[PDB]
RNA sequence: GCCAGCACCUUUGCUGGC
RNA sequence: CCACGUCAACAGCAGUUGGACGUGG
RNA sequence: UGAAAAGAACUUUGAAAAGAGAGUGAAAAAGUAC
RNA sequence: AGAACGCAGCGAAAUGCGAUACGUAAUGUGAAUUGCAGAAUUCCGUGAAUCAUCGAAUCUUUG
């Protein structure tokens, strides 16, 4: 995850900086999921922050091989709902199923005109 | 310029809508700093009226209720259909 | 009668009495229950459903 | 034409020549009581701790104005009411509040170093790395024989490159001793991780060189390895935990630099 | 045509223009409910007519 | 032109904006209360607080002009 | 989670009912539980119906604390009858659930025997009783959570 | 209260009456 | 009686007349279907004649009246010549009094809600007795007599017409499905449609209009296709000849059916937000045609009832010859110099121009006036429907709105305000485009269920919508297996 | 006792009584609630 | 009908105490239960007036009661217990 | 405003006394 | 307080009842 | 409590509370101060 | 410095702001925000943040 070193917090304090500090565009960092090898070559990157129209497959877990569009992902909870399965009850009470972004690999992209422009150009640390 | 809006919102309730029927009486809720003159002026420029009595009293909602009697010729039925 | 705590009070109030004197008909006790207004007990008094001692 | 004289060993290497004598500072009787005493002296200076706070004490005004009913005042403490308090809280006799000294700091401990004691400590440490059979006892494995403790080239400074780290480590063999470190026992430590306790991995070897450091950027990192100098070294690097007989690797020019001192301290047995 | 009825028929033609012109599976549903609705038809007026002709046979 | 914030609104001068604002306050004084309805609406929330967002604009321009004088 | 607790039955020869967090005695329903018994659902039911009319109480083995000098019965193995109809209602409301979960079972019809019954501390309601000089003593209105299970014999 | 069989009987005896006469 | 009393109620004659009182027991589900097809099997016997023998012999009653037939729910020359006509009429009268607000009633009180219902069924039987004295002053029966068997004939129709208002009630008390008003309208189509199109051909002659050549579908298609047991051949497509094309009447049951079953499929879509989620959800359509269904029944009924300008009540004053305040200035119903004789010039331009041939394009003026009138009457009863209870615009919008905010518990928002933009401006015009589409289907042709078919196959597709939704979303044999159900939330 | 008069002091504690918390439960589902009141 | 005199010289002079009356109403209830061979006994407000007219102390001793039957049977038992 | 009678299902109308 | 709706807790048992609970005025 | 609320559908019984069986999940003597 | 009472689409708990009342601005960013029921705004460039600004326009009442 985070790269050593400057802040020397052992510490459950460091864990809480992931949990509660830094919404959407430093949950860019924590909702990033690694590209394949076809599309690593294509854009020259390595990983890409998730889109809601990206199709993404689960690699780790107990639900470790399913594809599907991302129905929702939450900035606070940093957890990806995949569409779907789900797992129904018979009257239509229907359920999320949430996952972790770094336990996924993104297969097909929906990347935009100047979405990739900002990401590709240097990075940063310009907020 | 330190003027304020008076009417925060008009009160509508079971007793409030009864007043409209009785003698063309709308009933409002106005600021805690509200004054008789500014209630008279406000309803003039938002409903086109002549006010025939302003009297005000406190409500436990905190905002001060304002009892506003209005003209016979006003017709409070079809402009209480506006609001 | 059931839950006519309110219709003892209201029936008494409109005839201006202490709540002892006011009488509620046993036969048409259901029709006294269905009132719940101060003009709906004007009707009942005039019929003789509610009377005053 | 032979005295403590050593044959040079290189990382190329596949040695071809000879080296300067082994130090006479590698001679002196190995003594484990001194080794342990020096080790605990240095870490006490650094250590401090934290615990319960509120104040330490004392929210909570009193002078001992307990009110008798039964069994007593109790014995202690007064103020007061539907809390908290009793005692309390102000204890001890605590079911919620502080202990009997909230961790105190305060508490002057330490060991102040003396000039003579410090240079005795270093001399004994350098004569505790001259063994061989306490390497296995500590818990690290050396396949290679003989040439112990090991000697390496001057080219150790230059790296830099990651793949030349692997090239160095095969020669000193070792190698699988540093694959021990990165493998479970490594695991996860609990609340004892914070101050180091810890659970449960074992150390790898030490490397030492004379001029430098060297310690360069990429001699930092490599698993279980540590890097030191003959000018500055200590018993946390020559025996972490004070269970003497660390696997230590050296590099030529160590002898000449170490030997000349003034100073004033030399071997006796 | 004043302000009131032009306003009235402005939203009265968004009413009539939400289409969704009939797809071929809605068409199938119309066909089978006017197939059921043509055989409900098909036994009722048939029954009446068959026994109507015997009335004029029996009574001249 | 179409809308209502935030590049039309900011640079607008200003008698025009004031006239519009109080007639977007007659949308919400025809729709208060209740007439709320039950609402939210995100229109009502935005226009309630676009009275807020642009009376800060109106009082900012007056404030800054007095410091340029 | 809970029950049997005497595990053997087995569930194809069982019916079950449980109360849960009702405000009827702990002390006097352990005695009713020990004494139901045992006896079919019908025998237990009709005993507790006749209890309401005139037939005590149900024998008290161990909670037999004085009381006056007592009494008449019955008085089989006991001599200290009371008459709490509070605990009667609780066990009747347990039995009706157990006899309407023993009506789709479908098993039937002789069989029975109340295999196990156990009562739990739901807890104690904590209330107070006034006495003297601003000092105040404990008062409990006793509640219970109960479990009932039966087996074919 | 009459019944739904009284209405049923009425009509089928009425239809009978008309054909008969 | 008289005495000296203050009364104006006609109480003592009321139990001296054998009126009706109605059930009592009801049974679902296999005894709803059994007893509501039993109801339609007592109606089915329209094959039976009506007693009266000087009018069933030589004249055999005058030519069938194809204008009344589609909305009455009737068949001429039988026990049920009036059908629902006075029952719906007592609905028109009291929709008019209540909705005009000459009499004002608030229908959310139990006492005056069921006062309305009782008053309607009393006035249906009062309207029955005057309808059967209207129908012997029409001159329909081919004879006019002094009081003898002209008194008996009117008794019979009322005595089997208090039966057809019993059928309406029995089904409505839960011993059948739907309403018995809807059912008898949708077996008028059953009687009329397959008599017309499947039929059977027979050989007899008659100068007057008779049913000898009928059964258009068999006549047309089997002569086109090949030959049958009957020796036929050749194609008959279109003619203006006396002999019917057969193609004409086959096309114009289909033509209307496509476009009036699709007007209900034009719907007003209403968003919600949501059922479980935050975001877009149901498209929630409301029926276009079924809201206006009882509005356009009122509208179409009145075009056969007005003294000033309608069919039944002007055919009386054409037949009756004293000329005073009432005269045949209302309209002239007589034989014409025209080849086809239907009223030469009446004030009934509210009359449909259609017959069981093709439409009329020869008078555009009577077409415009007809369309204009029924749109005006189609918005007249639209706002009387709104005024008189149901899911009132004021009451329902107000109720959920202040029920939701403070409750329980509590809760917040509904879509009610944002769909009070959509619904009441779609309700009035939803019975103005329904009265427009009934006439434009009639323009193509078709008679004797001209506007009966339109509300009967779109009353049969209204029926389809309800049952399919119940099957596939509420439970039964279902289609929820494909994709369901409600996801979102956490 | 006396204060700075006044009817106004009574009015703003009348509002406070109404504004009191009390009560609901739909947010105790979605938290992290640690029982209170 | 039948007519009986319930003897209220028996036990209804030895009671008091203070509470003769609510016990007394109950005693009449289960005397009329035995005599008539019935379950429910109606206990009219005529009887209630007759035993609280003199009020507790405060009974008129033996009282006459008129009583009827019963054959209904258990479904909606009829025992008039006033004057039939 | 209160009380009484008659008409009226009520909402009301009429008459007399205070 | 007043009106309407309820019995989980609270009322010294109990409850179809409440000054309780909950929401309007 | 759990990786994820998947915080237990549906059916029978009970005045209700609740219980029976059943559903979910790796584990329900992990069923909610868990 | 500190405090009262308000504000809300909701208001349990926390602090976010002042009758304009968790508002928004100026840098700046990229597909998810409005805690959720619920009502809707955005998604091949103007929705959305304290990720970073001892930085801002508005600013009741008490001190």
């Amino acid at each position: 995850m985070a790269k050593q070193s400057l802040d020397v917090s052992s510490d459950r304090r460091k864990a809480r900086k992931a949990y509660f500090t830094a919404p959407s565009s430093q949950r860019r960092v924590l909702l990033s999921a690694p590209l394949s090898k076809e599309l690593r070559a294509q854009y020259g990157i390595k990983a890409l922050p998730i889109r809601r129209d990206d199709e993404v497959l689960v690699v780790r877990g107990s639900k470790k091989g399913q594809e599907g569009k991302i129905s929702s992902v939450y900035r606070l909870k940093f957890a990806v709902q995949v569409d779907k399965v789900t797992k129904e009850k018979v009257n239509g009470a229907s359920v999320p199923i949430n996952l972790h972004p770094s336990k996924l690999v993104i297969t097909k992209l929906h990347l935009d005109k100047d979405r990739k422009a900002l990401i590709q150009r240097k990075g940063g640390k310009l907020e | 310029l330190d003027s304020y809006k008076v009417i925060e919102q008009p009160i509508t309730s079971e007793t409030a809508m009864k007043k409209v029927e009785d003698g063309n009486i709308l009933v409002f809720q106005v600021s805690m700093k509200a004054n008789k003159y500014q209630i008279k002026k406000a309803v003039k420029e938002l409903y086109e009226v002549d006010v025939l009595k302003v009297n005000t009293l406190v409500r436990p909602n905190g905002t001060k209720k304002a009892y506003v009697r209005l003209t016979a010729d006003y017709d409070a039925l079809d402009i209480a259909n506006r609001i | 009668m059931a839950n006519l705590r309110t219709q003892k009070r209201l029936a008494a109030s409109v005839v201006g009495v202490g709540k002892r004197k006011v009488w509620l008909d046993p036969n048409e006790t259901s029709e006294i229950a269905q009132a719940n207004s101060r003009n709906a007990i004007r009707k009942l008094v005039k019929n003789g459903t509610i009377v005053k001692k | 034409m032979s005295r403590p004289q050593v044959t040079v060993h290189s990382l190329t290497g596949e040695a071809t020549a000879n080296a300067l004598p082994l130090p006479a500072v590698f001679s002196a009787p190995i003594r484990p009581d001194i080794v342990h005493t020096v080790f605990t002296s240095v870490n006490k200076n650094k250590r401090q701790a934290y615990a319960v706070s509120e104040k330490a004490g004392h929210q909570t005004s009193a002078e001992s104005w307990g009110t008798g009913r039964a069994v007593a005042r109790i014995p202690r403490v007064g103020g007061g009411g539907t809390g908290r308090s009793g005692q309390g809280a102000f204890g001890n006799m605590c079911r919620g509040g502080r202990m009997f000294a909230p961790t105190k700091t305060w508490r002057k401990w330490n060991v102040k170093v003396n000039h003579n004691e410090k240079r005795y400590a270093t001399a004994s440490a350098i004569a505790a790395t001259a063994v061989a059979s306490l390497v296995l006892a500590r818990g690290h494995r050396v396949e290679k024989i003989p040439e112990i403790p090991l000697v390496v080239s001057t080219d150790l400074e230059s790296i830099q490159k990651t793949k030349e780290a692997v090239a160095a480590l095969k020669a000193v063999g070792a190698h699988s001793d540093l694959l021990k470190v990165l493998k479970s026992k490594k695991l996860r430590a609990g609340k004892g991780k914070y101050r180091n306790r810890r659970w449960t991995q074992r150390r790898g070897p030490l490397v030492v060189y004379a001029e430098d450091n060297g310690i360069v950027k990429a001699l930092r990192n490599v698993p279980g390895v540590e890097t030191a100098n003959v000018a500055s070294l200590n018993l946390l690097q020559l025996a972490p935990g004070a269970h003497l007989g660390r696997f230590v690797i050296w590099t030529e020019a160590a002898f000449t630099k170490l030997d000349q001192v003034w100073g004033s301290e030399t071997v006796a047995s | 045509l004043v302000e009131a009825p032009v306003e009235f028929v402005r939203e009265g033609t968004q009413f009539l223009a939400k289409c969704k012109k009939p797809d071929l599976k809605e068409y199938t549903k119309i066909v089978k409910a006017v197939g059921i609705g043509f055989i409900a038809v098909g036994i009722i007026g048939y029954a009446i007519k068959l026994i109507h002709i015997p009335i004029r046979y029996v009574i001249v | 032109m179409a809308g209502v914030k935030a590049y039309e609104l900011r640079t607008k001068s200003k008698e025009q904006l004031a006239s519009q604002l109080v007639d977007l306050k007659k949308e919400l004084a025809e729709l208060k209360v209740q007439k709320l309805s039950r609402p939210s609406l995100p229109k009502i929330k935005t226009v309630r607080k676009s009275i807020a967002c642009v009376l800060t604009v109106i009082n900012e321009q007056q404030r800054e002009a007095v410091r340029q004088l | 989670m809970a029950r049997y607790g005497a595990t053997s039955t087995n569930p194809a020869k069982s019916a079950s009912a449980r109360g849960s967090y009702l405000r009827v005695s702990f002390k006097n329903t352990r005695e009713t539980a020990q004494a139901i018994n045992g006896w079919e659902l019908t025998k237990a039911q009709k005993y507790l119906e006749q209890v309401l009319d005139h037939q005590r109480a149900i024998p008290f083995r161990r909670f037999n604390s004085s009381i006056g000098r007592t009494a008449q019965g019955k008085e089989f193995g006991v001599t200290k009858a009371r008459w709490p109809a509070k605990s009667v209602k609780f066990v009747q409301g347990l039995l009706q659930n157990a006899a309407a979960n023993a009506e789709a079972k479908g098993l039937d019809a002789t069989k029975l025997y109340v295999s196990h019954i156990q009562v739990n501390q739901a807890p104690k309601q904590r209330r107070r009783t006034y006495r003297a000089h601003g000092r105040i003593n404990k008062y409990e209105s006793s509640p219970s959570h109960i479990e009932l299970v039966v087996t074919e014999k | 209260r009459v019944d739904s069989l009284v209405v049923l009987f009425l009509s089928v005896g009425f239809i009978f009456s008309v054909i008969a006469l | 009686m008289s005495g000296f009393r203050l009364i104006d109620i006609v109480k003592p004659i009321l139990p001296i007349l054998p009126e009706v009182e109605l059930p009592f027991e009801k049974l679902p589900f296999d005894d709803k279907i059994v007893y509501t097809i039993f109801a339609g099997l007592i109606y089915l016997f329209a094959q039976f004649p009506l007693v009266g023998l000087p009018k069933a012999t030589t004249p055999n009653v005058n030519d069938p009246i194809y204008f009344l037939r589609g909305v009455f729910g009737c068949e001429p020359r039988t026990l049920l010549e009036f059908g629902l006509f006075p029952n719906i009429s007592s609905g028109l009268i009291l929709q008019l009094l209540a909705g005009l607000k000459v009499i004002k009633v608030n229908f959310k009180i139990q006492s005056d809600r069921e006062l309305f219902q009782s008053l309607t069924k009393v006035f249906a039987i009062v309207q029955y007795v005057i309808l059967t004295n209207i129908f012997i002053f029409a001159g329909y029966f081919g004879d006019d007599l002094s009081v003898v068997q002209i008194g008996l004939i009117n008794f019979q129709l009322v005595g089997a017409g208090i039966f057809t208002t019993l059928l309406a009630e029995v089904i409505d008390k839960g011993f059948g499905f739907s309403s018995g008003a809807m059912i008898i309208n949708t077996v008028v189509i059953a009687t009329n449609l397959v008599a017309d199109t499947f039929g059977v051909s027979q050989i007899k002659v008659g100068e007057d209009d008779q049913t000898e050549a009928q059964g258009a579908l068999i006549n047309l298609i089997q002569g086109l296709r090949s030959k049958h047991k009957t020796f036929i051949g050749g194609i008959i497509s279109a003619f203006n000849r006396d002999y019917l094309p057969n193609l004409t009447t086959t096309i114009i049951v289909l033509a209307i059916a496509i476009i009036v079953c699709y007007l209900q499929s034009v719907r007003v879509e209403l968003p919600i937000r949501s059922t479980r989620a935050r975001g877009t959800n149901n498209v929630y359509p409301i029926k276009l045609l079924y809201t206006g269904c009882l509005s356009v029944l009122f509208s179409y009924t009145i075009l056969f009832y007005i003294h000033i300008f309608a069919f039944v009540l002007i055919q009386l004053v054409a037949k009756n010859e004293p000329t005073h305040i009432i005269c045949k200035i209302m309209g002239h119903y007589e034989n014409a110099n025209n080849l086809l004789a239907v009223p030469t010039f009446p004030l009934s331009l509210l009359a449909p121009p259609t017959s069981f041939f093709k439409g009329v394009t020869q008078q555009p003026l009577t077409f415009i006036t007809y369309s204009a009138f029924i749109l005006v009457t189609g918005i007249w009863f639209a706002d009387k429907w709104q005024a008189i209870s149901g899911s009132s615009a004021r009451d329902v919008a107000l109720e959920f709105k202040d029920q939701g905010i403070t409750l329980m518990g509590r809760r917040e928002q509904n879509v009610a305000k944002e769909l009070n933009k959509v619904i009441p401006i779609a309700a009035v015009t939803g019975a103005s485009v329904l009265s427009l589409i009934t006439v434009i289907g009639e323009s193509l042709g078709l008679k004797g269920k001209a506007a009966g078919i339109v509300v009967g196959i779109a009353g049969g597709f209204s029926l389809l919508e309800v049952i399919t939704i119940e099957y596939q979303q509420s439970g039964g044999q279902s289609a929820l297996n494909q994709v369901l159900g409600v996801p979102g939330a956490m | 006792m006396a204060a700075q008069k006044s009817f106004r002091i009574k009015q703003k504690m009348a509002k406070a009584k109404k504004q009191n918390r009390p009560l609901p439960q739909w947010i105790r589902l979605r938290t992290n609630n640690t029982i209170r009141y | 009908t039948r007519e009986y005199t319930i003897n209220l010289h028996k036990r209804l002079h030895g009671v008091s105490f203070k509470k003769r009356a609510p016990r007394a109403v109950k005693e009449i209830k289960k005397f009329a239960k035995l005599h008539m061979g019935t379950d429910d006994v109606r206990l009219a407000p005529e009887l209630n007036q007759a035993i609280w007219k003199r009020g507790v102390k405060g009974v008129e001793y033996r009282l006459r009661l008129r009583i009827s039957r019963k054959r209904n049977e258990e479904e909606d038992a009829k025992n008039p217990l006033f004057s039939y």
